[PDB]
């Protein structure tokens, strides 16, 4: 024990962009996120349920144009992706909140 | 105070495009006041007697 | 024929809409104050009474 | 012949320091959304 | 052979330098004016080659738009200047030629 044992340091979020361009590959796939609060954090529980609410989706669902959600909706019926997903990830102090989707060279911005 | 007030500015009237748009009309009357009273001030005392504002006094009434 | 707009959602969601709608009243009549220099009005205002 | 002369350059004035700060409050918003733009850092990655 | 066509070389390597497209990276056949006979031959590249000629477009137009240039170091030496594009180009015209002589007869 004694000897050399640091805590972690909190991590700076920047909010930024990277953007790895490959035509080769037949489809998109983006991640968006703000910046979490992380593990301890009592607004994970509100969040979570927001996230909830846009939900995911998939090709492969059953039932499209009338699913609650509105993004899993449009998505459906406009055929604008293949897949989504919300998310927040934790980390200490820290974490990614957004959502990711896979899509057509032409939806990318719709989907968006 | 010093640092802290850009912050301050941002979460009262910047946030909200409404406060933001508000904050740019109530900011451009007390605006247009302060411009064209300062800047006919300016005008002003770079002619000091060349104007009939000033010449006035001269003939009365 | 607007039955359809009549529902708890709807009360809540205008009721979300309110600050924001009463705010933008307020900068829609104050830009109209100041374009038109409205007289009547800007003599209540210390400072921008200017006569 | 002109007698605007002096209401002229009475606005002349207010151009002069009102596009005093206006044009650097143009160019810093332009130079702010170009700055995206301005620092965007290229890499190429091939195969092989 | 010669100290005369070493200095038509010069000459050729002066304008060269002054053209000064190896500044931003780039390559004499980047700089060349698509017309449909150029649109074609860059269709016929092999996929390392276009993929090369868009990568140094793209870092070009990068400078271009901030106004820079390269490190010296990382300019296009005159020698170093691969002319990648000319047997296609060619290829291309000579193609069209052909097209163009059968519909005279």
């Amino acid at each position: 024990d004694e000897d050399a044992v640091p805590t972690l340091s909190p991590c700076r979020f920047t909010g930024s962009q990277i953007c790895h361009r490959e035509d080769g590959l037949p489809l998109a796939h983006v991640a968006i996120a703000v910046e979490g609060p992380g593990w301890a954090h009592p607004d994970n529980v509100a969040l979570q349920v927001a996230n909830a609410i846009i939900g995911h989706y998939d090709c492969t669902y059953g039932g499209g144009a009338h699913l609650s959600s509105p993004l899993a909706s449009i998505a459906a019926t406009n055929k604008l992706c293949q897949s989504f997903q919300t998310f927040n990830i934790c980390y200490a102090d820290t974490g990614l909140l957004g959502a990711h989707f896979v899509c057509d060279h032409m939806s990318i911005d719709d989907m968006m | 105070v010093a640092p802290t007030l850009t912050a301050r500015l941002y979460s009262l009237l910047f946030r909200r495009t409404s406060t933001f748009a508000l904050t740019i009309v109530v900011g451009a009357l007390f605006f247009e006041r302060a411009f064209d009273q300062g800047a006919d001030a300016i005008y002003e005392h770079i002619n000091e007697g060349k104007l009939w504002k000033h010449i006035k006094h001269k003939y009365e009434n | 024929m607007l039955t359809r707009f009549l529902g708890p959602r709807y009360r809540q969601l205008a009721r979300n809409w309110v600050p924001t709608a009463s705010l933008w009243g307020a900068v829609g009549a104050v830009g109209l104050v100041w374009a038109t220099d409205w007289r009547l009005i800007l003599d209540w205002v210390p400072y921008i009474n200017g006569k | 012949a002109e007698p605007e002369h002096d209401h002229r350059k009475r606005m002349g004035l207010k151009m002069l320091l009102m596009m005093g700060l206006l044009l650097p409050l143009v160019y810093a918003m332009k130079r702010h959304k170009w700055s995206v733009l301005k620092s965007r850092k290229l890499a190429y990655r091939p195969p092989k | 052979v010669s100290a005369s066509s070493r200095w038509l070389e010069g000459i050729r390597k002066w304008y060269y330098n002054a053209a000064g497209f190896n500044k931003l990276g780039l390559m004499r056949d980047d700089t060349i004016h698509e017309n449909d006979d150029v649109k074609e031959a860059i269709r016929r590249l092999p996929e390392n080659l276009y993929d090369d000629r868009v990568f140094r477009i793209k870092r070009a137009l990068d400078l271009s738009m901030r106004q820079q240039i390269l490190p010296k170091e990382q300019w296009t030496k005159y020698e170093e200047d691969k002319s990648y594009l000319e047997p296609y180009l060619k290829e291309v015209i000579r193609e069209r030629k052909e097209r163009e002589e059968w519909a005279k007869k």
